[PDB]
RNA sequence: GCCCGGAUAGCUCAGGGUAGAGCAGGGGAUUGAAAAUCCCCGUGUCCUUGGUUCGAUUCCGAGUCCGGGCACCA
RNA sequence: CGCGGGGUGGAGCAGCCUGGUAGCUCGUCGGGCUCAUAACCCGAAGGUCGUCGGUUCAAAUCCGGCCCCCGCAACCA
RNA sequence: UCCCCCGUGCCCAUAGCGGCGUGGAACCACCCGUUCCCAUUCCGAACACGGAAGUGAAACGCGCCAGCGCCGAUGGUACUGGGCGGGCGACCGCCUGGGAGAGUAGGUCGGUGCGGGGGA
RNA sequence: CGCCUCCUAAAAGGUAACGGAGGCGCCCAAAGGUCCCCUCAGGCGGGACGGAAAUCCGCCGGAGAGCGCAAGGGUAGAAGGGGGCCUGACUGCGAGGCCUGCAAGCCGAGCAGGGGCGAAAGCCGGGCCUAGUGAACCGGUGGUCCCGUGUGGAAGGGCCAU
RNA sequence: CUGACUGGGGCCUGUAGAGCACUGAUAGGGCUAGGGGGCCCACCAGCCUACCAAACCCUGUCAAACUCCGAAGGGUCCCAG
């Protein structure tokens, strides 16, 4: 971790729980993270986006 | 003087000394040569006052072969300090030495000025010597 | 000093034989296509086909089809049903497909 | 394939003069012509833009082949230059699009060369191939000085598979490359 | 009485001991999961009914006999043969 | 984390109907010159995006960055 | 081989921290003004950064050895 | 059962480099094409497809050669587990069991399983 | 002063000194998954600008290159380079082990859910590997709807995640 | 009856010794890319080195952090005392 490589957490963009904790570098990947990712609650794939941890 | 010109590192552990020398037991390029009989850490100082000695004899003339180099650090600490706080600064370099070995040559002169020379070498080694001559144990080596 | 086509002959059968299975190796000449099912374990050829054992001729790959179809019939005779495709140094297209397509359509399990 | 005065040239000509020549027992053992690759070096285009646009465009006119990017292996403090930028262009003719454009440069562009005196008979490679350096790109019929930016030049490799020097001097004189010496 | 000061050293520091190197040898007896050989890459590599973890652990896939094989050039293996 | 603010020409700073002024820089007038002086001249998405309004520097939102302040620290 | 700081145009100082760009004042050289000099005004040149070695695509800049030069310390016995 | 070729293993260079000789009926390759499938950061070179006029030139297969590589004894030595001595030491020596590396002689231009095509 | 690599370390493991040398307190949205393809450094000869070194061609070349950064191990029959599709840098578990005073640290087949790549066999619970780290207490935030001091709520807690 | 210790058998190892194939060090000689040295040239060459200068070749060596090699031993498992 780091300023520039920030803690971030994956909300399900469906039911909004948040569901993974991961980091990235920010200046080189300043978008929202957009991930497939499997929601325990949903039982199913869904979309995970970047929030503020 | 005999020094490495570059080395991986600064600092050797201490030798053992055990055995008879590994190779160079073999008069290999002059006519005789000092044979180490007993093991030493033969300084480059040593070395350097061997062969001067044996110019000074040769007034400049004959060969003189050298065939034990100064390659170990040799460490120091300066006076009157305590143990401990690490190693030692190096201070000069030693050449392993063991019985059997060949550590100088000459050629190029008569049996007599190389016999002379060879004596007066021994004079500056720490060690009890040797001079032998080319035999053919030697060429079929 | 490997050419790619070793290497590649290499890559896809180290991975192949790492699964446990027989092998279905085929290899294929300018002229015809030959396949033969393999245990590595005790580096026994267990069924073979070929266009020149079976002298057929006429298109390429609907004779490899052939050929598959051909070996797997003698396979499912002697017990033979799972196996493990080798296309080897080949990509998995045209002949070495249609082999493959014919093995399946017989009965291979694969 | 279709008729080129070169090809037809290489089998009718230049093949049996090779063998009376040389004496080759076997037809496959008399030399023949393999690639033509050329390769604009340019570095010109860097960072200072991508003209290699502009570069390739009239590369694709002059073989009618699209040429491929080439990038830096390492990176050069000295060149200004990172690892992997784009640096040149290489494209590699064969077969027919190898002898038309064979045909033509010796037709017409090596010809257009100002000051021209021949081929350097020394820039042989030791083991049967040649190369030469051109220092403009309008040289060519297809590249008009209207239509060109900036003069670039390039290496021309010609591949035989003659064994020796000696057998590909041979092979190329014939078809009609002339030599300075 | 004089005391002369001392310089120090830069070193002075050495990393925990990993204990790697084989765990179970030819001929021993050994259960699915059980550890062979911690190692740093491929010194052996897994034969038969020997998987290998992300740091190159090599374990037993089944119950069974560990077996060595020297293939030359082809590396070292481990093999475990079924009981 | 919260409240308060700013970003406007190269530097500084003023600002629902304009995009401003000073200094830096350009020559020109001036002296012996260093200037002061006098003159004219340039140098902007007013940080970005939505939205307001007939209009956008303004007003709003939202983020970017840099200012202040507050509280905290297992 | 106790601990610090420093070495870069001719002099005295930036640049090193944060690797890519050598800068400021004087001095030096060519012109100008003056009867002449100084001052003053207009131009220009000169530094491969103590050294060897390493890292790096690239070292004055970062790391290790050596050379040189200033500063501090050396207490309880 | 034996010879040749094709495919696929095993031993992991006594199997390699190089020099030479040799093979196309079959098999393999190159080859003839680039319509079709598919393919080139460009290229039918590769990958791929459809073919069968040609050539064993390349590749590959098989042989012969010890220049290089690779293997390599026997004997002797170093060292050493255990047992004993010696020297102020640095270090040395004996008994018993074990025993290299280098080097010498020498060997090697592979050996073998399974299947398929062909042959006698 | 914790952590990693090498040596010391006496051919299992472990092994000390203010012993000999270095490194870490990050990083990567691909530098991750899978499928398909590709093979380096350097030597020599050849080629406009072009040099020791840019890019191109031939020959030789088993790995001396590369693998983000120290070192060691490993490695082209790929772990190195390129591309396509993608998020397994999964959720619920976990036989069996390595290591080990504790506590921690490490490897892990297989089952299920819902997926990625592949024709398939299969692979995928981040990264060639070994540093890139901090027990508990106290508090923040999202969720869960488990407790809610006569009762219904609420305040405040618990649990899961961070 | 599983123990210390011991017999046999398999596997694991990188020390002693040795070696120089890798990483470095290194003595003598030969052949030699960059020169200094330099009768000298810059009109464009050169040319000669009883000197330093990679690679290679021959002779000869050294290394805890070198290894093409490599013991005695040591460890561990099985059977037996
Ligand atoms: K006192
Ligand atoms: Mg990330
Ligand atoms: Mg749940
Ligand atoms: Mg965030
Ligand atoms: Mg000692
Ligand atoms: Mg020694
Ligand atoms: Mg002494
Ligand atoms: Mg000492
Ligand atoms: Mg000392
Ligand atoms: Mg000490
Ligand atoms: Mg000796
Ligand atoms: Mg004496
Ligand atoms: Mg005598
Ligand atoms: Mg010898
Ligand atoms: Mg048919
Ligand atoms: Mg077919
Ligand atoms: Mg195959
Ligand atoms: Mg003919
Ligand atoms: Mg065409
Ligand atoms: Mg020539
Ligand atoms: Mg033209
Ligand atoms: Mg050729
Ligand atoms: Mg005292
Ligand atoms: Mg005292
Ligand atoms: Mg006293
Ligand atoms: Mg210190
Ligand atoms: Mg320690
Ligand atoms: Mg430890
Ligand atoms: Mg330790
Ligand atoms: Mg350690
Ligand atoms: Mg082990
Ligand atoms: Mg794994
Ligand atoms: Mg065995
Ligand atoms: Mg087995
Ligand atoms: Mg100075
Ligand atoms: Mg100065
Ligand atoms: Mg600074
Ligand atoms: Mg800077
Ligand atoms: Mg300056
Ligand atoms: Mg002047
Ligand atoms: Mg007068
Ligand atoms: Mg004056
Ligand atoms: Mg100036
Ligand atoms: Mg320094
Ligand atoms: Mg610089
Ligand atoms: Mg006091
Ligand atoms: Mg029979
Ligand atoms: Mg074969
Ligand atoms: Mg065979
Ligand atoms: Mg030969
Ligand atoms: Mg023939
Ligand atoms: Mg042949
Ligand atoms: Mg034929
Ligand atoms: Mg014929
Ligand atoms: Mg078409
Ligand atoms: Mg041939
Ligand atoms: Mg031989
Ligand atoms: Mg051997
Ligand atoms: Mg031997
Ligand atoms: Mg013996
Ligand atoms: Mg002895
Ligand atoms: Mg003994
Ligand atoms: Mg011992
Ligand atoms: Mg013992
Ligand atoms: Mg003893
Ligand atoms: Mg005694
Ligand atoms: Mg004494
Ligand atoms: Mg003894
Ligand atoms: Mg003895
Ligand atoms: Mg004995
Ligand atoms: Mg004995
Ligand atoms: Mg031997
Ligand atoms: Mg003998
Ligand atoms: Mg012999
Ligand atoms: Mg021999
Ligand atoms: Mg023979
Ligand atoms: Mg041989
Ligand atoms: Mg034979
Ligand atoms: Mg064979
Ligand atoms: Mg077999
Ligand atoms: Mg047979
Ligand atoms: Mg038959
Ligand atoms: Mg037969
Ligand atoms: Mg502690
Ligand atoms: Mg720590
Ligand atoms: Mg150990
Ligand atoms: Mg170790
Ligand atoms: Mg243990
Ligand atoms: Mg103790
Ligand atoms: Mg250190
Ligand atoms: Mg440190
Ligand atoms: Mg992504
Ligand atoms: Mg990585
Ligand atoms: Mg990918
Ligand atoms: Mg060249
Ligand atoms: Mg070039
Ligand atoms: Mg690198
Ligand atoms: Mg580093
Ligand atoms: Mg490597
Ligand atoms: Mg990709
Ligand atoms: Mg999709
Ligand atoms: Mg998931
Ligand atoms: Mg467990
Ligand atoms: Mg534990
Ligand atoms: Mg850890
Ligand atoms: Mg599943
Ligand atoms: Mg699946
Ligand atoms: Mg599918
Ligand atoms: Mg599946
Ligand atoms: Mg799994
Ligand atoms: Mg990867
Ligand atoms: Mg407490
Ligand atoms: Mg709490
Ligand atoms: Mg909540
Ligand atoms: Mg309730
Ligand atoms: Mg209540
Ligand atoms: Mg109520
Ligand atoms: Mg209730
Ligand atoms: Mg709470
Ligand atoms: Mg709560
Ligand atoms: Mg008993
Ligand atoms: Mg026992
Ligand atoms: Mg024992
Ligand atoms: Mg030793
Ligand atoms: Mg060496
Ligand atoms: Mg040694
Ligand atoms: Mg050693
Ligand atoms: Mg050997
Ligand atoms: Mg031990
Ligand atoms: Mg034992
Ligand atoms: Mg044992
Ligand atoms: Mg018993
Ligand atoms: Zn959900």
């Amino acid at each position: 971790a780091s300023e520039v490589r920030i803690k971030l957490l994956l909300e399900c963009t469906e039911c909004k729980r948040r569901n993974y904790a991961t980091e990235k570098n920010k200046r080189n990947t300043p978008n929202k993270l957009e991930l497939r990712k499997y929601c325990p609650w949903c039982r199913k794939h869904t979309v995970h986006r970047e929030v503020k941890i | 003087m005999l020094m490495p010109r570059r080395m991986k590192y600064r600092k050797q552990q201490r030798g053992r000394l055990k055995g008879a020398t590994k190779g160079g037991d073999y008069v290999a390029f002059g006519d005789y040569g000092l044979v180490a009989l007993e093991p030493a850490w033969i300084t480059a100082q040593q070395i350097e006052a061997a062969r001067v000695a044996m110019v000074r004899h040769f007034r400049r003339g004959g060969k003189i072969f050298i065939r034990i180099f100064p390659d170990k650090p040799y460490t120091k600490k300066p006076l009157e300090v305590r143990m401990g706080k690490g190693k030692g600064n190096v201070e000069g370099y030693v050449a392993v030495v063991k019985p059997g070995r060949v550590m100088f040559e000459v050629a190029g002169v008569t049996e007599e000025q190389a016999m002379e020379a060879l004596r007066i070498a021994g004079h500056k080694l720490p060690i009890k010597t040797k001079i032998v001559r080319r035999d053919a144990y030697d060429e079929a080596q | 000093r490997l050419t790619a086509y070793e290497r590649r002959k290499f890559r896809v059968r180290n991975r192949i034989k790492r699964t446990g299975r027989l092998r279905l190796s085929v290899f294929r000449s300018l002229k015809h296509i030959y396949a033969q099912i393999i245990d590595d374990e005790k580096g026994v050829t267990l069924v073979s086909a070929s266009s020149l054992a079976l002298k057929l001729k006429g298109n390429k790959t609907e004779v490899a089809r052939q050929v598959g179809r051909a070996l797997a019939e003698k396979a499912l005779a002697l017990g033979i049903k799972q196996v493990a495709f080798d296309r080897g140094p080949y990509k998995y297209h045209g002949r070495v497909k249609a082999l493959a397509e014919g093995a399946r359509e017989g009965g291979l399990e694969f | 394939p279709l008729d080129v005065a070169l090809k037809r040239k290489y089998y009718e000509e230049v093949r049996p003069e090779l063998i009376r020549r040389f004496g080759y027992q076997n037809v496959w053992e008399v030399p023949r012509l393999e690639k033509v690759v050329i390769n604009q070096g340019l570095g010109e285009a860097k960072e200072d833009a991508r003209i290699l646009e502009k570069a390739a465009q009239e590369l694709a006119l002059i073989t009618g082949q699209k040429p491929a990017v080439t990038r830096a292996k390492k990176s050069i403090s000295n060149f200004k230059l990172r690892k992997g930028m784009p640096i040149g262009l290489r494209v590699t003719l064969r077969r027919d699009r190898m002898w038309i454009f064979l045909e033509k440069l010796l037709n017409v562009a090596l010809p257009r060369i100002r000051d021209f005196r021949g081929l350097n008979p020394n820039s042989f490679d030791g083991r049967g191939n040649y190369n030469l350096g051109l220092r403009e790109q309008l040289i060519f019929p297809e590249i008009t000085y209207d239509m060109v930016d900036a003069l670039r030049g390039m290496d021309i490799a010609v591949v035989t598979t003659a064994e020796t020097d000696e057998e590909a001097r041979a092979l190329l004189e014939l078809l009609g490359f002339p030599f300075r010496k | 009485a004089h005391k002369k000061g001392l310089g120090s050293t830069r070193n002075g520091r050495d990393s925990q001991a990993k204990r790697l190197g084989v765990k179970r040898y030819e001929g021993q007896v050994v259960r699915a999961g059980n550890i062979l050989v911690r190692q740093r890459g491929t010194r052996f590599k897994p034969g038969k009914n020997v998987g290998m973890g992300r740091d190159f652990t090599l374990f037993a896939l089944v119950d069974g006999v560990v077996e060595f094989q020297d293939r030359g050039r082809l590396g070292r293996y481990v093999h475990v043969r079924p009981l």
